[PDB]
């Protein structure tokens, strides 16, 4: 009886995720508009056979947050399509011509794309993951392990 | 086996070897005690984000890490319900002897069929550069076993049918 | 364990046949319990008709009689003297029963002592129940009298009735058969739906001995 | 560089410490025992053990000036050891008043006081009262939020760098009256009362280690994201001039040691130490001191043959087991100086879960 | 889909690989062997059954059994084991992610085809599968469209005339004399010179002897007369035991069993008379083209000088007014595979598969009404 | 880990020790000798029987007699006495505390093994024991898996050809000629020189002579011819009494009986020929591996110059193509014990014991059920 009904959850409020990572200064409408502006540029770049430039442009800004679920899903769908619309033979040059933070975003989002395979194509994500881990190293996956949960 | 599972297998290998940077850490809520932090989940400031690796909708690799303990549960293919029953029974036998395995859980997490749990001590004493080797080796050999055992089922059914029918 | 003891006793005397089945049959028609070991040894030395020769006929050894000896009373004594079998246990059976009854709640001690039920096929030894009852009665009398001279007053005492019945060999089976016929027994069973719902660990919480959690 | 394996401990060692004369060294193991070793010609031999504690011993540090040993363990108590004139050592409990297991201890450069990290939200700083022959602990609980994972003193003897497990690096003033005199004005600050928030810096993971530069005007900390950040303070309540961050492509770093006024050596789960050359402009990884990818008609002995059959029977391979290239076999514990004047270090030791105590000769 | 599996589960040898490739990734003998001793050793990884190259290498302490006999699978357990080996141990590709192509000799029992299709669909859960005849594959490989194909292999020899894009099923002749029977005859006739071969290991050794030494003569009587003055015709072979054996008239005698089946006591026409009868059974207007296109295929047709002798006999049988030409590419050992891969890598072939959704809605009898 | 006694009750010596030891720590002759004199002297606690080194030292007035005859036990009481000595006075370990590992020659009588296990269980109350074969343990100690093991101890000489893991039971050839017969022949041929050795003590003396003054000649006829110019062949030996012996052709004549058993009147082939016969009894494929793996064993094979002669003879017998390699480890004297100790400390082995309860419930036939 009295063994159940735990009380430790209220007397000492445990640290909650916003206490660990910096809070998002941008507003929901601002980031939503920014993503809604970035995505069609990526789609158009895919249409004109310049998928590398489209991915580079889409990689410049990356949204996050617990209140931006829908726009994050649209961003992820666009990113998955852009990456799947890239020839495989040109990957190493792209990977080598990036900064560490950009590669971190790439690996983070491809790994999140791996989490939902009932709607995506896993083969291209796995191939990209293999090549980026081969070239950049394991530090990218380390950063993935130590990234924000909302990312 | 391989020549077939290159990208999925290497992704699992890399993620596992990156997620095995464990450390000795006590309990932040109980004194003079240390527990696997991935299983309790009471202090979120030391729990790395859950990570999932997949190749197809029926194959997943949930990778949950922490400061000291790592839990790694996978799903293996079950194309037809014969393989479903075979996988369930085989993996039950596999987890029934977790005492001699040191990196197994007696009961997998829900929605899966097996869950490894590498606490710090295993990395402390057992050299861990082949724990992952055993992981991938098992992930392919298990499908090998399921196919072989369904072949053996067919063979024994044929043998018993012939034995019954020949004695008219 | 006492069968292994009987086999070892046949071993030391270098009998022509020492098969384990021979030891089992030697118990089946030979062994009996005795009051004490030294007096029984003296009686065996004096009395010469207690020296039997069991006919073995193992496989082809026709009329290879096995001359049995002191085993007939040395074997059953392990129950009332467990030191002989091994050092893993050293408390004699009546003393252990006394400890079991004393550790029980005070109010049920009279009921525990009044009714003692034998069970299993290894309690069919002659004079087993008599010796067990005698030892338990002696120990309880010793404790009661010690309390009496400590206090200085008489008491009615407690009686002990070790009970043996016509279904000693398979009492467990007979009790199970009598219990299963009750209509309420069906409700107590683990239904298959419960197993398929709650998993294969439906019966792991051990209930009779000890309290869970 | 060049490395020599001093000894092969039978069990993992998370810490080590050498005396001032570098004659005998103390080390910890998995259990509650604390091990001592002394030279035996060209090697080392067992000396004695300490069983005073009850639970797993966490950290041990040796005071070189006074030749004293302190030990903080999981049992929430601290022991201070001083050798007797005959040769034996005298134990002495310190009442830390902690609520959880201690994690890391360090002696001040003046060895008058020692601070103790803990998982009880707090840090305990203890000094000695000659008038009462007592050790008293003070709790630092104002800015702290999570478990202490590392400690680091300052040459001014007052500032204390605390590496917390809340993805934030902490610097506090541990100055106490009746023990330390007033410290000089510093780039970190001048007004330094007890338990004041000197600085706070963020990170991308748990701050495994922190470290002040030999000049005493900088901080270097490493998170769990395999990134080492070098901080250059400017003024109190003033953002630092430059926060240089170098991101690596290996396993996360564990401990940081300052090779000189402009060099940092740090090692972690990569089974190897690294070196950082740079200045205020920036920093970059310089060299892999562990040789990198080295990958380093006769009768067969009975023991080898028996090993071959045992491997064949228990296995299906009967081949060489590991042949790992790196000198260490598991994660490294810490790096500590071995010899040389301050700012001039050429030798530093290290310990790991494999039990190897590998000296590194720059 | 990127590539499709294809397996030539022949009676003696099995050829497997991917469609479009020009080289067998995996060829191993179709042998499943079980140990026949105790094993007082400890460990050693006691494996219950060795299949394929492992069995061929360790035949010293194993008894070998061919699952396929005369082109008809008789040990379905061993056949399933061999297919599992091909799928997992050598090609090591998941069966569920690759359509597969199979090959079956003509005029086989329908039970063989139905059971093979059912096994592939249910026990291995392949996406799609197809069954094709050897002669069509040989024509596909050779690039032709008209010409009677002689497919002589380890288990069975069959002839399937095929005009331009059309096959005449009523003129298909199948003969049950093949490489296994030739090896048995060689074992029988090597006894007359002293050497005795009994166990299955000796059978494989005799097969190697036939590989390295046997050849087809031009005129049997003249060759025997030459062998009577046994001066410059005998050869020598080295057994693994180290003993050297000498071969004589039986070096070329046992290949003649193909042309004179009475040697092994069977009443049937030779591999030339059966071809002549098969051509004559066709329409008259297509014989003038079938004569000009004689296709040699299969492992058995690798004997030196077999093509010349067969051409001589067919020219003797046929009228002189119409020329006879026989063709045999140097890679005819894998002609069946090459044709299978060419067929499997065709765009027009994509709609002729048998998908699982098609199979489960019609039962295992669908293969009879779709494949052939 | 799970130390077990390893007792190899050889026909001439009893080598014993714990499992895992590099070399056995208990080696002494298997001799039980009672006094044969009245012994009017009183006192000093004169025992009624002496075993082992004590018997060898007191052999001046002792009637030494071996309890084993050509590997077969014939003096069960004496062998029980020897086993008691080994367990208590030499190893100083209680039998009921560690399991034992015994060896026996192949093709031995079944009653011998049955009584061996019966005694070791009923009498010494050992937990468990195993009865291995000398050739298998020699293969263990040689660190190989294949090859035919020639074992020649004091009692009997036997060859057990073993391929990878598997051992052929139909190719085991056992020859009773051994070291004791060689010693008897040496006694016989020393009479023609003049020196007479009769009793058991003189038999031990002549065994000591053969221990260090005998060898196997690479060639026999030429060696006997050059023995006529007796310069570098003979060399003196100091008899215990003090008079010196001088043996010439007797040095290499008495070990020649191994290769020419007709010297002692036996219609049997020598070791060099029986090895070839045993090899030929096997299959045709494993013979090449057996040729290159010849594991010499036993104490008799310690003659300086036996491996060279054996290799020459086997090369002469065998076909000239493949190489004949003979393996003569310098420690092959204790090879059987080395193999037994290696086998005992294996994880899979604990399931192969004969537990005391299993024997009690199964009778003495459990050794036939399990061991072999
Ligand atoms: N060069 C050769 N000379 C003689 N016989 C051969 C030669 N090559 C193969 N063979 C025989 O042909 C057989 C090969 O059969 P194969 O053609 O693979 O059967 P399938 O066509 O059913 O796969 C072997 O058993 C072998 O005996
Ligand atoms: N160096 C040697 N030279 C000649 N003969 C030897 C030598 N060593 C041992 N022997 C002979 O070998 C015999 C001992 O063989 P042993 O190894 O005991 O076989 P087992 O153990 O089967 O009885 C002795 O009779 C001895 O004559
Ligand atoms: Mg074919
Ligand atoms: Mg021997």
């Amino acid at each position: 009886t009295f063994r159940t009904l735990d009380v430790d959850s209220i007397t000492e409020p445990v640290l909650t995720e916003q206490d660990i990572f910096p809070i998002r200064n941008e507003t929901a409408e601002q980031v939503q508009a920014a993503v809604s502006q970035l995505i069609p540029q990526a789609r158009s770049a895919i249409q004109t056979g310049n998928a590398l430039q489209g991915l580079k442009t889409l990689l410049s800004y990356v949204p996050y947050g617990n209140d931006v679920q829908e726009v994050r899903t649209q961003y992820l769908n666009a990113f998955v399509d852009v990456l799947s619309n890239i020839r495989a033979a040109d990957i190493p040059a792209f990977v080598k011509e990036c900064s560490t933070e950009e590669i971190d975003n790439i690996v983070n989002f491809i790994y999140r794309g791996l989490a939902n395979p009932q709607a995506y194509n896993s083969s291209v994500l796995l191939n990209w993951h293999e090549k980026v881990v081969e070239i950049s190293g394991i530090g990218c996956i380390v950063r993935v392990l130590n990234s924000r949960p909302d990312l | 086996m391989s020549n077939t599972l290159r990208p999925y297998l290497n992704a699992v290998r890399s993620t596992l070897t990156a997620s095995l940077a464990l450390e000795e850490f006590s309990s932040e809520i109980v004194e003079r005690q240390s527990q696997p932090e991935v299983e309790v989940g009471r202090s979120p400031e030391i729990l790395l984000k859950p990570l999932v690796v997949s190749r197809n909708e029926q194959e997943q690799c949930l990778i949950e890490s922490s400061v000291n303990s790592v839990r790694f549960s996978i799903r293996i293919k079950q194309v037809d319900e014969i393989e479903r029953i075979l996988v369930r029974k085989f993996m039950q036998f596999l987890m029934g002897r977790a005492e001699s395995f040191f990196i197994l859980r007696r009961k997998p997490v829900q929605g899966y069929d097996i869950s490894f749990l590498i606490t710090n001590y295993h990395t402390e004493e057992m050299l861990k550069h082949k724990l992952v080797d055993f992981i991938i080796e098992f992930m392919e050999e298990v499908d090998a076993e399921i196919s072989e055992m369904k072949l053996f089922l067919n063979g024994r059914a044929r043998l018993v049918a012939e034995t019954y029918l020949s004695c008219f | 364990d006492v069968t292994y003891f009987v086999q070892s006793l046949l071993r030391d005397r270098n009998e022509p046949d020492s098969s384990l089945k021979t030891a089992e049959r030697i118990k089946e028609e030979c062994c009996y319990v005795c009051p004490d070991i030294v007096k029984e040894f003296s009686r065996f030395d004096r009395e010469p008709d207690r020296y039997l020769k069991y006919a073995s006929e193992s496989i082809t050894g026709h009329s290879t009689t096995i001359d049995v000896g002191f085993e007939r009373f040395l074997a059953p004594e392990i129950f009332f003297n467990p030191e002989i079998a091994s050092s893993d246990f050293l408390t004699p059976l009546p003393e252990l029963v006394d400890n079991v009854v004393q550790s029980s709640p005070i109010d049920v001690r009279k009921g525990l002592y009044k009714n003692i039920v034998l069970s299993g096929g290894s309690t069919l030894f002659k004079n087993f129940g008599n010796r067990l009852q005698r030892d338990l009665k002696r120990i309880v009398d010793e404790r009661i009298h010690r309390s009496e001279m400590l206090s200085g007053a008489k008491s009615g005492g407690v009686d002990v009735n070790v009970i043996s019945h016509k279904r000693q060999r398979n009492a467990v089976w007979f009790g199970g058969s009598l219990l299963a016929q009750t209509p309420e027994f069906g409700s107590y069973c683990h239904t298959k739906a419960d197993y398929e719902e709650y998993g294969a660990s439906i019966a792991r919480r051990y209930q009779i001995f000890g309290n869970s959690l | 560089a060049t490395s020599q394996v001093l000894h092969i401990l039978p069990k993992p060692s998370y810490e080590h410490a050498f005396n001032s004369q570098r004659t005998e060294f103390v080390t910890t193991t998995a259990t509650n025992q604390v091990e001592l070793y002394e030279q035996d010609g060209n090697g080392w031999k067992h000396a004695r053990t300490f069983s005073d504690h009850d639970k797993i011993v966490t950290c041990v540090d040796w005071a070189p000036k006074s030749n004293r040993i302190v030990t903080c363990s999981q049992d929430r108590n601290a022991y201070v050891y001083e050798k007797r004139p005959d040769g034996t050592w005298k134990q002495t409990l310190v009442l830390l008043r902690l609520n959880r297991a201690a994690t890391f201890v360090r002696w001040s450069p003046n060895e008058d006081k020692f601070a103790v990290g803990s998982g009880a939200r707090v840090i305990s700083v203890c000094y000695f009262e000659q008038e009462n022959d007592w050790w008293v602990s003070k709790h630092l609980k104002r800015p702290l939020r999570s478990t202490i994972l590392s400690l680091d003193w300052h040459p001014n003897n007052v500032l204390l760098a605390a590496g917390c497990a809340d993805r934030k690096a902490y610097v506090l003033s541990a100055y106490v009256r009746d023990v330390d005199a007033k410290p000089e004005a510093s780039v970190w600050g001048s007004r330094l009362p007890f338990n004041t928030v000197c600085a706070e810096y963020p990170s991308g993971g748990w701050v495994h280690a922190v470290g002040f530069s030999p000049s005493g005007n900088a901080l270097a900390y490493a998170g769990h994201d395999s990134s080492v950040t070098i901080a250059y303070p400017s003024a109190p309540e003033q953002p630092p001039r430059a926060l240089i961050t170098v991101k690596l492509s290996q396993l996360p770093l564990r401990s940081l040691l300052w090779a000189n006024e402009s060099a940092i050596v740090a090692a972690g789960y990569n089974y190897s130490p690294i070196l950082l050359q740079g200045n205020e402009s920036g920093w970059a990884h310089t060299r892999d001191l562990d040789a990198g990818t080295s990958k380093t008609e006769g009768p067969v002995s009975f023991t080898a043959l028996r090993s071959t059959f045992r491997n064949m029977d228990l296995k299906g391979s009967s081949q060489s087991i590991s042949s790992l290239p790196t000198v260490h076999q598991n994660m490294i514990a810490t790096l500590r100086p071995y010899a040389g004047t301050p700012g001039n270090i050429t030798a530093f030791t290290s310990s790991g879960t494999d039990g190897r105590v590998v000296l590194w000769t720059l | 889909e990127t590539t499709a599996l294809v397996c030539d589960n022949g009676s003696g040898l099995v050829k497997a690989g991917f469609a479009g490739d020009d080289a067998p990734r995996a060829v191993f003998p179709s042998i499943v062997g079980r140990p026949r001793h105790q094993g007082v050793m400890v460990g050693m990884g006691q494996k219950d059954s060795y299949v394929g190259d492992e069995a061929q290498s360790k035949r010293g302490i194993l008894t070998l059994k061919y699952p396929i006999e005369h082109g008809i699978i008789t040990n379905w357990d061993d056949m399933e084991k061999i297919w599992h080996h091909t799928f997992y141990n050598e090609l090591r590709v998941a069966p569920e992610e690759h359509p597969t192509l199979l090959t079956e000799a003509p005029l086989n029992p329908k039970a063989n085809r139905e059971k093979m299709t059912q096994i592939m669909f249910e026990t291995f859960n392949v996406p799609a599968m197809y069954v094709a005849i050897q002669a069509v594959l040989s024509l596909y490989a050779s690039g032709r469209t008209t010409g009677i194909v002689l497919d002589s292999g380890d288990g069975v020899t069959h002839n399937v005339p095929i005009y331009e894009g059309y096959a005449l099923p009523h003129a298909i002749m199948r003969l049950d004399l093949a490489g296994r029977d030739l090896t048995d005859y060689l074992m029988k006739i090597l006894t007359e010179r002293g050497y005795s071969f009994v166990t299955t290991a000796e059978r494989e050794i005799v097969r190697d002897i036939k590989e390295k030494l046997c050849y087809v003569a031009l005129d049997f009587e003249n060759e025997m007369a030459t062998a009577a003055s046994s001066s410059s015709l005998e050869k020598s072979y080295e057994l693994p035991d180290g003993q050297v054996i000498t071969i004589g008239n039986e070096r070329f005698r046992c290949p003649e069993t193909l042309f004179q089946p009475s040697f092994i006591g069977m009443e049937s026409a030779g591999i030339h008379e059966t071809t002549y009868n098969s051509i004559m059974k066709c329409d008259i207007d297509i014989r003038k083209d079938l004569y000009a296109n004689n296709v040699m295929s299969g492992g058995t047709t690798m004997y030196p000088g077999i093509a010349d002798r067969m051409q001589k006999e067919i020219t003797a049988l046929a009228p002189s007014t119409m020329k006879i030409k026989i063709i045999a590419p140097p890679e005819r050992k894998y002609s069946v595979w090459i044709g299978g891969s060419i067929l499997a890598s065709l765009s027009t072939f994509q709609q002729m598969w048998i998908t699982k959704q098609e199979y489960d809605e019609a039962g295992p009898s669908i293969v009879h009404r779709k494949c052939f």
